């Protein structure tokens, strides 16, 4: 829903989304909910948000600590939830994904989970380790609920895989920019088949790269890790962290207008 | 889509992410017809027996079971080439990595016994070996990783998590996740996403075909009962599945009791965890009741893998298999009463197995019954361990 | 009198206190009919074969020797239950103890391999294990020393001589000259006062009986030469005596050269002592000037009997065995070769047998020549030592 | 030649023999010198001497010891055979018996090992580990230097062994009081062979043990650990050593009258 109104103002002003990543309670909750106020008052036009998960086997070394310490906070999904019904409370309209782990998801049902997303306002659903092929009962509910199941349409793809990402997706269509985990002519065959926009994630860090994606024909680029190493090397200047995270989501954000 | 099921009942699937399906798809083709290949069985065929020692033994104890009805065969993995079970599928596992013309080898390992058997494979086939391994397990496994070095494999602490098998097995997927053009991930147990579980038990299928060969020439029937510890579930069903079809034939998997269960230190999620979705398969597994994964408590550092193979979950769920713990005292007293009475020293993994069949004695000793416990290994690696142990007591 | 000939050649006899005679002459005795005892021999080859593990494997080596002419197999001792080839003869000394009515074994270790075989088939076959082994052995075979008691075997220090394995022998002997009318003497190797060359050599002889079988069955044809470590001459006789009669074939044992011949530092007697009397027999020896016993020295513990069975030192003398000597630098490379290239740990004592045919094939690269390394036992045993002395380096 | 006379004088004062033992050397070649001239002015009619050997496997505790002690001291092979010819010169009559392992007669040759002993005046050697069976070059050797070999009766004997160890030896014929290592109707069979005469050795300690001895039909006894276990209960008291070693041998002497 807000996916869709997103996409249809940027193309208005013909520019491309930036998202930024974070993960939930990193490092704390007060910080965090501030850390994100930030992010979107610098220029974010949407929101990836983790849940601390014990074993997040599709993130490279930078996200894997960004756990660790939302762990060493003592951040709970149920904690996760509360502050996502605040953040929502706060910006009615910027688009919410949660980047999850299956078992956090399946953990107290399904149908459950996405009916929480539902509840406290968040937009879509990406589950990392569930791919198109196990997908059936999560995109269902997901759908049921009025929340966006987000596929990842790996770079060493196919057509085949390709029609299916496009049929099942809702939001946006994550274009992994690579394969690993985090730390062109795909975009035409979407749309093509009518996919959801295509946002590009995986080593995106710098102004530039927002702009070819966008020019490539995607519909905007997502930072994760660049992000949360400014988490990182700030943690005992929780001002400058501020700041610094202020300073490149705008360069970021600039590059994609 | 893929060639065979990746479902045992609700149990297994592939929960990877999107960009290693590729990788399983590849591999789940490569095992179909490379079990249709006469070239590929002969040459596994030559490695287990040349190399690796099979057939192994099929030992009657004869003073242990003194006093009861119960006559016990012990199946000789301890005997296998590496001291353990192991061996077997690592070796068909190193030839499907040659059939698809991988040059590299991840594996993950927690005790460091399968990490031990990946890397004598790699050296003999000529594979670069790299182990992944939590660095509290290499803490606790200097012999194993100095073995693993001196036959050339390359070993990598993983500190992530909390720094064991299950954030060895995580980072296993996450380079493989980028490297499966050029390596191919040897899993060590019947666990993780399709096709592995399924891989796995047919390359450890002989310890059940030979065991059956060799009961029916000592007794003239099957077994009563066949008994195996279960930590991740290969060696178990590599005894099972020759039976599965024998209706009369009881099977019986242990998993690690450790303190006791109702102190929640212990390593038994079959039994009392709770289905989860991690490390590629839907599973019983230790849980949080938020969901996050725990690790597997055992004195034993084999019976780790803090969830269980899915053809376990579903051959319990019918009542095919039955499942049982077994405590870390029970488990010493077994390895005892072994050394003393047969001059045979078990691991302490096999002991959990050997200690469940020694209770089935003790409890009815005037049942007739014939049972056979799968050795799963040799103990030499846990004198040091049941040595403090005693000595503490 | 005796039913055998004590002597091969000038070398063996049964120089012991006259109160020993009779022990020996009855141990002859139940030998001789023990041979032909078809029950017997059953009993044994059933132990042989479902308790210890055999036949063991016969395995070519697919890597070491490329670039060259040699094809080099290795005769799998390391695979036997207990981890070397002195199970074999312990389980038919136990067997003979049986016979004549005696409950009590008696051993001297000084590796402590021959004590943990002495001490499983003890425990197997209910006989009460005493086991002698010098203090300075004791010191740093603390694991040898903790299995052999965990099998119930009562394991005595020995502090008078030079505390290590002759001190040891000789107190098996002061024992055995008090109790030889309840216990046996089981010697470890194919040395000592008659019966005991002998009797060991027809207990190992099934490596060589094996090898060739295996050899024929794989290559057509019978080795050009068969290479085995020598410390008192066990495994190597065991290897050799089933091709004694087949003249084409090298019959090539190995002494440790330890840091040198020219060093004095070594344990290679049968090329480089003098003939003595000691330890029953009449047999090359590390003695001094004056005619005292000493120490052999080698980083093998195992290769440390200060003489060598009479048999090898006679082959020698009629050039139909082959002697020669591998230092310790040299075993320590074929130890890393092996594990690196074949992912096989051999023991430290068998790698001087592999070092020895590694100069075979890298001295003359273009030479034809099919080979056989007894490899007497996996090195897991060796593990710290190969490890502390490469840190050292 | 010496036991001889010996015997036949002691048969004329219907008195056994008594002979000690003693390890060459030990606790030094000088107070060794000194403990045996003491053994012999209280009594011994004869002397066993060992030579220090490496491996001593028919010797108990205290004898292994004895040689340990001797080691200390650096006593050799050729330094005993100059304390031997020293003691000679010093004592005509006394028979003097050599307690021998075989490595240490075979090592420079059997005919010259029984030749020295000729040349200090020796007048028998035991080969401990060296049976009948074994015996032919060393008792060969000994009788062409007129050196009695001495062969040992075991209590776990028969006529056969009987018969050998009676045309074999000479000058004593040893009587083993039992099995085991240093710490009756025998004597009848071995006077109808005419055996030389016979002594007993082994675990002799006490005066009433040689009266038995002799009664039995022996011609004497022989002791030795009670022998050496005084000298190394006076390793710091030189004098008394010597005080209670004559105390030891009179009582023993004694008894054998
Ligand atoms: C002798 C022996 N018996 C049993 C097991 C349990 O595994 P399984 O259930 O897969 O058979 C192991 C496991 N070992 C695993 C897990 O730590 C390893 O990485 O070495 C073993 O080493
Ligand atoms: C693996 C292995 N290979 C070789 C040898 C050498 O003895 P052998 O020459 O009798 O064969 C030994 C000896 N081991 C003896 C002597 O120390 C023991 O008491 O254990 C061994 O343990
Ligand atoms: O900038 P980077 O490289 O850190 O990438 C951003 C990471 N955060 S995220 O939510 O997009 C994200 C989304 C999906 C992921 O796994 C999957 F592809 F397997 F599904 C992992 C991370
Ligand atoms: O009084 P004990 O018990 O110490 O006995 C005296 C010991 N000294 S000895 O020379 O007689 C002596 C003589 C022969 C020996 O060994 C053999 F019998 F095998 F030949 C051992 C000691
Ligand atoms: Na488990
Ligand atoms: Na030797």
């Amino acid at each position: 829903e807000r996916y869709e109104n997103l996409f249809a103002q940027l193309n208005d002003r013909r520019e491309g989304a930036f998202v930024p990543f974070v993960t939930l309670g990193d490092p704390g909750i007060e910080q965090s909910l501030k850390i994100i106020d930030t992010l979107i008052d610098a220029g974010a036009d949407a929101l990836e948000l983790g849940v601390p998960f014990s074993d997040p086997l599709a993130d490279g070394p930078t996200i894997q600590n960004a756990n660790l310490r939302a762990f060493a906070a003592g951040v709970t999904p149920a904690q996760c939830f509360e502050m996502l019904a605040l953040i929502r409370e706060k910006h009615p309209t910027i688009p919410i994904g949660l980047l999850m782990y299956a078992n956090l998801v399946f953990n107290n049902g399904i149908d459950a989970f996405y009916a929480r997303c539902e509840q406290v306002g968040v937009d879509s659903v990406l589950v990392a380790d569930v791919p198109v092929e196990e997908s059936a009962p999560f995109r269902q509910a997901a759908l049921r609920h009025n929340i966006a199941p987000i596929f990842i349409c790996p770079p060493n793809a196919d057509d085949d895989l390709l029609r299916q990402v496009a049929s099942y997706g809702r939001g946006y269509t994550y274009l992994l920019s690579r394969s690993g985990v985090t730390g062109h002519h795909l975009i035409e065959k979407l749309k093509e088949y009518h996919a959801a926009p295509a946002l590009q994630g995986f080593g995106i860090s710098s102004p530039e790269q927002v702009s070819a994606a966008v020019r490539a024909g995607a519909a905007g680029a997502i930072s994760g890790s660049a992000i949360v190493k400014i988490i990182e090397k700030n943690l005992a200047s929780p001002k400058q962290m501020l700041a610094e995270l202020r300073s490149f989501v705008s360069a970021m954000k600039a590059a994609s207008r | 889509t893929t060639l065979l099921n990746p479902y045992f009942g609700e149990f297994g699937g592939m929960y990877v992410p999107q960009i290693l399906m590729p990788a399983l798809n590849q591999l789940e083709e490569a095992f179909v017809s490379a079990q249709k290949d006469p070239e590929f069985q002969a040459q596994f065929a030559d490695l287990l027996k040349n190399y690796a020692g099979r057939p192994t033994a099929l030992t009657k104890c004869q003073n242990i079971t003194a006093g009861t009805r119960t006559t016990l065969y012990l199946k000789r993995e301890d005997l296998l080439h590496g001291g353990a079970h192991k061996t077997n599928q690592v070796l068909g596992q190193a030839l499907l990595a040659k059939r698809m013309g991988k040059s590299e080898i991840i594996a993950e390992t927690g005790a460091g016994q399968h990490g031990v058997a990946s890397a004598l494979a790699s050296a003999l086939l000529g594979l670069k070996c790299r182990i992944y391994m939590g660095a509290k397990d290499v803490e606790r496994q200097s012999p194993n990783v100095f073995r693993m070095r001196l036959m050339g494999a390359e070993v990598i602490p993983v500190h992530s998590g909390s720094a064991t098998l299950k954030d060895a097995c995580n980072e296993a997927l996450r380079d493989w996740s980028g490297s499966y053009e050029t390596a191919h991930y040897m899993l060590g147990t019947a666990a993780g996403p399709h096709p592995y579980p399924t891989i796995v038990r047919e390359f450890q299928r002989m310890i059940g075909e030979e065991t059956k060969a060799q009961i029916l020439d000592k007794e003239g029937r099957l077994p009563d009962a066949v008994i195996a510890c279960v930590g991740g579930g290969s060696n178990a069903i590599g005894m099972f599945a020759d039976f599965i079809n024998d209706t009369s034939v009881g099977l019986i998997g242990v998993e690690p009791g450790g303190h006791g269960i109702e102190t929640g230190e212990h390593g038994a999620p079959l039994k009392h965890g709770r289905v989860g979705i991690y490390f590629g398969m839907k599973a019983p597994m230790m849980q949080t009741a938020d969901g996050q994964i725990e690790e597997s408590y055992s004195i034993s550092a084999g019976l780790d893998f803090p969830s269980v193979g899915p053809q376990h979950a579903y051959l319990n769920s019918i009542g095919r298999a039955d499942y049982v713990s077994i405590t870390d005292d029970e488990a010493l007293e077994a390895f005892k009463t072994l050394c003393r009475h047969e001059g045979i020293i078990p691991a302490l993994e096999s002991s959990h197995a050997l200690a469940h069949a020694l209770k089935m004695m003790r409890e009815q000793p005037e049942k007739e019954q014939l049972l056979v416990v799968n050795l799963s290994g040799r103990g030499d690696k846990d004198i040091f361990t049941v040595h403090d142990i005693l000595k503490a007591r």
